[PDB]
RNA sequence: CGCCGCUAGAGGUGAAAUUCUUGGACCGGCGCAAGACGGACCAGAGCGAAAGCAUUUGCCAAGAAUGUUUUCAUUAAUCAAGAACGAAAGUCGGAGGUUCGAAGACGAUCAGAUACCGUCGUAGUUCCGACCAUAAACGAUGCCGACCGGCGAUGCGGCGGCGUUAUUCCCAUGACCCGCCGGGCAGCUUCCGGGAAACCAAAGUCUUUGGGUUCCGGGGGGAGUAUGGUUGCAAAGCUGAAAC
């Protein structure tokens, strides 16, 4: 795995989480 | 028919295009002006094989049959003009021309010059390939 | 074992301007005969503006980068 | 003291009507609103009239205008083409 | 009239038939381009503010530039009050009801 | 650690230098990276200008030559067979017989 | 037209501080009546009829008309002060040489 | 059907003063009511180079030829534009040399406008060791203003049949070697295009003239 | 796209097909329109603080270097906070849409392909207004100042050379050739020394250890992640720990 699409995965994720705690503020 | 010209000793002059390509040969004969197509014979005109119309083969097959139409219709001689893909892509000829010429050259069709005019852009404009482009 | 403290002249000369010890200027003040009437004008060499002579209002110096270029050939004199 | 921070002369509306359709209303409100120098006299009193008629204030002289400009860039761009089409080949 | 403007000059409130005093291009901040002149069968192209060439005659006018007044459909009508106070200065088209509704 | 003290190019005073679309694989490369070379050659093969010379209308008046930029990329040049490879001390070397 | 434009602006600087000039166009019709107005500057933008009073009178009393190609703004900060100004009349150059090269 | 036994003949005969009067001859389909034969054999062009126009001169500089109209079986060509030839274009560019370029717009004494350009290389002198040969680029610029200069005062005051003979001899660029060795030693400066973009009218008496 | 001539195939491949065609494809000759693009000339060349910058001409201000017996008189170097630009891609408005082309749709290889090959094609790639401030943003090498080898070269200024060649002819710049000087992109050799070596005239003047100054590293992961603060319309950017 490259350190470029593990970045990009957990900024993926990263999204996901913000978009978890716009959904429960 | 006897057509232009009696009493010989004077040639009668056609601009013959060869158009050479990776896949495909074009040899076109048209008189002076560049209107008037006297003789057109493609290479999958002779070859009933799809891999095998950019062959020199298919070029001597060609090339023999424009240069007995031409001499049936009663042209003598031919500028020959010489040209490829060349607006993006590869600026060489194909291996069809080097076929065509000692084609025209062995039956007949006696040549003047010989001018490449081959469409050259100026500034290279986008290809085709894209970034990293072709791949075995 | 370079010989700095007296070192020889042509050297001196084809170094740098400031490289060498006394750092003496390059320059001069040269003499111009001009031959409008009689009138002989002291001129520094490197004339950075222009030299016109007051009573005959000719251009003595073309300013140039550099040394100036002379007009039509007066003289020139070394007073050091 | 700088009261508002981001709304300017679009706090007169309040919390309707959406913050980018606010945004694109702003630059033009304050194009229409804001006085133009007037090219005649010198002066700073191109009042607009309505849309498409811009008044100078000193010497009375109407000019017709952009809809939210003095001079709309496209209509500048016509200028210069038909002043390059005038002087290009005597007509 | 067209036929003594050159090509490509940029007008408006031109006309159809030659002497009708001015149709085409009459909205605020259109324009028409003229091109295509032809001296025998005296014709002129113009290119309209919806991309149609159309072919008029070369003997109809024109006056030369845009129509004042670009860019007022730049500012949205942002409240219904203003959308009411511009059809009332228009004409009563607007019941705008949905016809499924 | 480094292959090449020029690192490929021959960008050293600029920061940038303009891609040139390749010939083979059409990618575009820099063009002080790239393979860049200047083919001339016979507009007819050898073999049968000796054909055309025979049935030539002009008695040896026209000899036309053929001029063309070349320019391969270092990712296919090596399969083109031009720019093969050399040894440690044989990088240091210059233009090829 | 730099030397051309850089020279017309220098000879305003100079005549700013070194010689004495009237300004306004109700001061330049006293100054064009008495004869002491050599040289006249009209603005770009000054309207029509005031331009061809100006430019009658200054052809009647053998008075050089200048047309600065310039806003009236411009023509104020090329003057030097911070209002604008339309019409000029040099009437006494101090070192300049305005009312002798021009004309 | 065999439409080249229906086909006709036309020879086709240069204008004067080259050295000769004859091309070659084209197909014509025939006339047949609406398609008259003068129709598209006024509109033909043609692209013919050297070595039989100009009493054996050099094989590039090739012309460009359009018909203006038919006389007598004998279909009259007249002068359209001039260009080079491809290998001798893409010849004479070194790697390690200057290109300068220019190009005008000029009008002749008739109502013909034209467009011609202009090349020139740089020409390493007897004996130089440095192979590089540039400039400083304003001595560029300055020969750019030159060559523009020179072509105003040929072509302004001169037609087409003037033109044509100071263009036999190629005196333009003899006449930019001879005026450019002060600036620098430029190497075959040609014109290497002009093409016509404005013909002014048919002009049959102006034909004759060039007949002469 | 408009016409003209001929004709059964033309594109696309390792090989075929998806595509278009007697409703004329493709090929040649002429004209028009559209937008993108500045080759060859173009180089271990130049400029710019970097990102970057290549058709001609004009205008607008700017700057390095050089030549200065010209001017002021320590006005100087690096920088917490703060600020100006900042490739490409991405976001919000206005104009069109040439080519290429994320996604998407098929046609092929493959046991399996949605990928590598091919055909069409949206966003984008263009320009004008704003945002984002990131890269292998590289020379993987902070800035200023001195010293410590040579050689052949290149470009930019200055100097010298009854040397050579160009105008019409003394008068002056033009081009070549030889040498020197100032900073610059550079190359070869070397035991001058460094370093683990590759290699480096700097990555040297470091146990014989100290010219000034700014920022960062303390095994690999977790992790440039979580929680906070802050900027942004958003994608996200900056600061950025702990358990194990
Ligand atoms: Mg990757
Ligand atoms: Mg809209
Ligand atoms: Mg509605
Ligand atoms: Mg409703
Ligand atoms: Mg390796
Ligand atoms: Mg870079
Ligand atoms: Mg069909
Ligand atoms: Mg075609
Ligand atoms: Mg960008
Ligand atoms: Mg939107
Ligand atoms: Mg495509
Ligand atoms: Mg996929
Ligand atoms: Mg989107
Ligand atoms: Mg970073
Ligand atoms: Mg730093
Ligand atoms: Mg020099
Ligand atoms: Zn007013
Ligand atoms: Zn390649």
């Amino acid at each position: 795995m490259r350190a470029k699409w593990r970045k990009k995965r957990m900024r993926r994720l990263k999204r996901k989480r913000r978009k978890m705690r716009q959904r429960s503020k | 028919s006897l057509g232009p010209q009696v009493a010989e000793g004077e040639n009668v002059f056609g601009v013959c295009h060869i158009f050479a390509s990776f896949n495909d040969t074009f040899v076109h004969v048209t008189d002076l002006s560049g209107k008037e197509t006297i003789c057109r014979v493609t290479g999958g005109m002779k070859v009933k094989a799809d891999r095998d119309e950019s062959s020199p083969y298919a070029a001597m097959l060609a090339a023999q049959d424009v240069a007995q139409r031409c001499k049936e219709l009663g042209i003598t001689a031919l500028h020959i003009k010489l040209r490829a893909t060349g607006g993006n892509r590869t600026k060489t000829p194909g291996p069809g021309a080097q076929s065509a010429l000692r084609a025209l050259a062995r039956s007949g069709m006696k040549i003047g010059r010989i001018e490449d005019v081959t469409p050259i852009p100026s500034d290279s404009t986008r290809r085709k390939g894209g970034r990293r482009g072709r791949r075995l | 074992a370079k010989d700095l403290l007296h070192p020889s002249p042509e050297e001196e000369k084809r170094k740098h301007k400031k490289k060498r010890l006394v750092q003496s200027p390059n320059s001069y003040f040269m003499d111009v005969k001009c031959p409008g009437c009689y009138k002989i004008t002291t001129v520094f060499s490197h004339a950075q503006t222009v030299v016109l002579c007051v009573g005959c209002s000719t251009v003595l110096c073309q300013p140039t980068g550099g040394k100036a270029r002379l007009t039509e050939g007066c003289s020139f004199r070394r007073k050091q | 003291a700088k009261r508002t921070k981001k709304v300017g002369i679009v706090g007169k509306y309040g919390t309707r009507y959406g913050a980018s359709l606010r945004k694109m209303v702003k630059k033009i409100e304050i194009s229409q609103h804001a006085k133009y120098t007037c090219s005649f006299c010198g002066k700073t009193k191109m009042k607009r009239r309505a849309v498409g008629i811009w008044h100078c204030g000193s010497c009375m002289k109407t000019v017709a205008g952009g809809a939210w400009t003095y001079n709309t860039t496209s209509a500048v761009t016509v200028k210069s083409a038909i002043r390059r089409l005038k002087e290009l080949k005597d007509q | 009239p067209v036929g003594t403007m050159p090509e490509g000059t940029i007008v408006c409130c031109l006309e159809e038939k030659p002497g009708d005093r001015g149709k085409l291009a009459r909205a605020s901040g259109n324009y028409a381009t003229v091109i295509s002149h032809n001296p025998e069968t005296k014709k002129t192209r113009v290119k309209l503010p919806s991309g149609s060439k159309k072919v008029i005659s070369s003997a109809n006018r024109a006056v030369v530039g845009v129509v004042a007044g670009g860019g007022r459909i730049d500012k949205p009508i942002l409240k219904a009050g203003r959308a009411y106070h511009k059809y009332k200065a228009k004409r009563n088209c607007w019941p705008r009801v949905r016809g499924v509704a | 650690t480094k292959k090449r003290r020029n690192n490929g190019r021959a960008k050293k005073g600029r920061g940038h230098v303009q891609p040139i679309r390749c010939t083979n694989c059409a990618r575009c490369v820099p063009k002080d990276k790239a393979i860049k070379k200047f083919v001339i050659r016979n507009i007819v093969e050898a073999a049968a200008v000796r054909d055309i010379s025979e049935a030539s209308v002009f008695d040896a008046y026209v000899l036309p030559k053929l001029y063309v930029k070349l320019h391969y990329c270092v990712s296919c040049a090596i399969h083109s067979k031009v720019v093969r490879n050399r040894s440690r001390e044989a990088r240091k070397d210059r233009t090829p017989p | 037209t730099k030397k051309s434009l850089e020279s017309i602006n220098s000879r305003l600087q100079l005549v700013m501080k070194s010689g004495k000039y009237v300004l306004g166009y109700k001061q330049t019709l006293k100054m064009i009546r008495q004869g002491k107005a050599k040289l006249v500057i009209l603005a770009n933008n000054c309207p029509a009829l005031r331009k061809s009073e100006i430019e009658y009178y200054a052809m009647l009393a053998k008075t050089g008309v200048h047309h600065y190609s310039g806003n009236n703004i411009e023509l104020g900060t090329a003057c030097g002060k911070y209002y604008r100004v339309c019409t000029l009349a040099i009437i006494d150059p101090g070192d300049s040489d305005i009312i002798r090269s021009m004309p | 059907v065999d439409p080249f036994s229906k086909k006709d003949w036309y020879d086709v005969k240069a204008p004067a003063m080259f050295n000769i009067r004859n091309i070659g001859k084209t197909l014509v389909t025939r006339t047949q009511g609406t398609k008259i034969a003068s129709d598209g054999l006024k509109g033909r062009v043609f692209e013919v180079s050297l070595a039989d126009l100009q009493n054996d001169e050099v094989a590039f500089r090739k012309f460009k030829l359009i018909t203006e109209d038919v006389q007598g079986k004998n279909c009259l060509t007249n002068f359209h534009g001039m260009d080079l030839t491809r290998d001798k274009m893409c010849s004479m560019v070194k790697k390690w040399q200057t290109m300068i370029e220019a190009h005008v717009d000029v009008k002749t004494t008739d109502g013909y406008l034209l467009r011609l350009f202009c090349v020139g290389f740089t020409k390493k002198r007897n004996n130089q060791i440095r192979k590089t040969s540039y400039a400083q680029h304003q001595q560029v610029r300055q020969i750019r203003k030159k060559m523009m200069e020179i072509m105003t005062r040929e072509v302004q005051t001169n037609d087409l049949k003037e033109v044509v003979n100071k263009l036999i001899p190629d005196s333009i660029g003899k006449d930019i070697e001879k005026a450019c060795q002060s600036i620098y030693p430029l190497h075959d400066v040609f014109v290497r295009k002009v093409k016509m973009l404005k013909k002014p009218k048919f002009e049959l008496g102006k034909l004759m003239e060039l007949h002469g």
